[PDB]
């Protein structure tokens, strides 16, 4: 499986990402330091906000109840398909796609 | 001395557990812990010790009372019974808008960006910490690498010179050790002033290191005082100090008795990540908790609003519903879970600092001491407590089969 992050400055990271693992651990365990993760991946810190393509948002599972309370909280700003990177497991039926990462989490 | 059973607390769920002095120590104090968990124990249990309190057992209710923000606390009623340890550098009356301005700042400090430019350096801390201990075929690891090796890597962090070490390390020994005739304030004041003229000098002409983040960092729209900024420094000096040691020591005791998992990693030391973190479910060490903010039924349970509520971060690793054969140590363990560093919005800012320094540390030593065991004739001794630990560990070795890298 692959996920490509898109930075703010428009910079590519293309990204082998193994199945059963978060769009946050990826990115945090492969110097993607615009993904902070400060709560570990349990939707408690917002600091994994990342924008879903929009060609990729009705394939990935649908955001929980915590997570959309705690989405409230992103710094930047929070747009319709701004999701916590956190929650998105990685599945081969997700192969390629791309998320933008805002230019803050803290 | 056993605290008079809350009228509300059923006699059924009542059970015989002192977290400072479990029964069964002699056998490991994660053991210990794990008498918790046998076949016929509720998930969620009390105790009459330590002024009484309830003990979650179980993964999935420690993870859940973490995240729930509704009826639990976010800090701890579990006042460690030595100063050192009870002390919070940044003060508990905090709310959450200065609560995350901390974890920010500590984040510019300790974060995994900061940990991958200092992996180089820390690799060369190990090694030359490592080197120096190699052909003595002797050391007690507690004291000759665990406790150096995390002192020295926050002097890497802060910028600090090598000829601060003896005055930094016995500065943290009194902090952290009871024994020796100063109180733990004498010692934490003793700390801030060696902080103080350097806090105050970088945050004039600042650089990249430590310190001089924090100096120049922002709350609440205006520059961090000097009060806060010592505090952050104390915090990460001394904050990580205990659980580092003591955790490395849990591992090193293992390694020392299990000659195949040595080989395996040496053999293949591509897999010494995973092995860290199946050290870190295994070996898991803190059993702190948390305090009711209202009344909750929690899993069939009448909780009151002011009830205590331990929630050992070191038993749901241990859980044989979370990870099977739970004592095995597997470095090819399928789907490794635990809460060690904790969970929920606390969890552990030094989580990736932590994780390097063991990783680093079991590379550096295994290729220059392949080969190393418990010295003959010694009692290795755990201790139980909010962070649990190894008391010393005199490792022996021969020289002959060490490899000068
Ligand atoms: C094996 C090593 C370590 C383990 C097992 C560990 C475990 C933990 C646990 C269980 C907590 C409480 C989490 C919670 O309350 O939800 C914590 C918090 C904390 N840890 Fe560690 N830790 C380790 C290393 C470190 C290191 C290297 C640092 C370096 C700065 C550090 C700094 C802190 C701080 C400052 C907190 C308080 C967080 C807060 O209150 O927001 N720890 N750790
Ligand atoms: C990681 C650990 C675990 O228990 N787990 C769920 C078990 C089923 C997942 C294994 C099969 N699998 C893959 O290997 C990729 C996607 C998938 O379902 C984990 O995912
Ligand atoms: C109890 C402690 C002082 C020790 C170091 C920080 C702390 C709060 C912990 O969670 C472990
Ligand atoms: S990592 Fe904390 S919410 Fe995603
Ligand atoms: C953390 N200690
Ligand atoms: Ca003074």
């Amino acid at each position: 499986s692959k996920v490509v992050y898109v930075s703010h400055d428009g910079t590519r990271r293309e990204l082998d990402v193994a199945c059963g693992v978060s769009l946050m651990q990826a990115a945090v365990s492969n110097g993607i330091y615009d993904i902070v993760g400060d709560c570990g991946g349990s939707a408690s810190c917002a600091t994994c906000h990342v924008y879903v393509n929009e060609a990729f948002t009705d394939k990935v599972p649908a955001a929980n109840e915590r997570e959309i309370g705690m989405l409230e909280s992103v710094t930047a700003e929070l747009k319709p398909n701004s999701r916590l990177c956190c929650q998105i497991i990685m599945t081969p039926e997700l192969d390629g796609i791309v998320v933008d990462v805002p230019d803050r989490q803290w | 001395n056993l605290a008079p059973l809350p009228p509300h607390v059923p006699e059924h769920l009542v059970f015989d557990f002192d977290m400072y002095n479990p029964s069964n120590l002699s056998a490991g104090v994660q053991e210990a812990w794990a008498v918790l968990q046998e076949s016929n124990v509720p998930d969620l249990v009390w105790t009459r010790s330590n002024g009484g309190h309830w003990i979650a057992t179980r993964g999935q209710l420690i993870r859940e009372a973490y995240e729930d923000y509704r009826h639990f606390s976010s800090e701890s009623p579990f006042i460690p019974r030595e100063a050192g340890e009870a002390y919070d550098f940044i003060p508990t009356s905090m709310d959450p808008p200065e609560q995350r301005q901390f974890r920010a700042l500590a984040n510019q400090v300790v974060g995994m960006p900061v940990v991958d430019k200092l992996e180089n350096r820390i690799q060369e801390l190990a090694s030359s910490l490592i080197e120096s201990l190699r052909p003595q075929g002797q050391c007690n690891f507690t004291e000759d690498y665990a406790e150096p090796f995390p002192i020295r890597i926050f002097m890497l962090l802060a910028g600090l010179p090598e000829e601060d070490i003896p005055h930094l390390k016995y500065l943290t020994d009194q902090m952290t050790r009871p024994d020796g005739s100063m109180t733990f304030a004498e010692a934490k004041e003793a700390l801030y002033d060696y902080l103080i003229p350097i806090i105050e000098q970088r945050r004039q002409k600042p650089g990249t290191d430590a310190i001089s983040i924090v100096a120049n960092g922002q709350v609440n729209g205006r520059p961090i005082t000097s009060d806060e900024a010592k505090r952050m420094c104390g915090l990460l000096l001394v904050g990580g100090l205990d659980t580092v040691v003591n955790f490395l020591s849990f591992s090193m005791e293992f390694l020392a008795k299990s000659p195949e998992h040595r080989q395996e990693l040496i053999e293949r030391p591509e897999r010494i990540p995973a092995a860290s973190e199946e050290l870190l479910r295994r070996f898991s060490l803190v059993a702190d908790g948390r305090i009711l903010t209202s009344d909750y039924e929690f899993h069939g349970v009448q909780l009151k609003k002011g009830d205590q509520i331990l929630l050992p971060q070191m038993l749901s690793g241990l859980d044989e519903r979370e990870n099977a054969a739970p004592m095995h140590v597997d470095f090819s363990r399928q789907c490794v879970s635990h809460t060690t560093f904790g969970h929920g919005s606390h969890l552990c800012l030094g989580q990736h600092l932590a994780r390097r320094e063991i990783i680093v540390t079991l590379k550096e030593w295994l290729t220059r001491i392949p080969d190393f065991s418990i010295a003959p004739g010694a009692q290795i001794q755990h201790k139980s407590g909010i962070v649990s630990g190894v008391q010393a560990l005199p490792l022996v070795w021969d020289p002959a089969t060490t490899k000068a890298v």
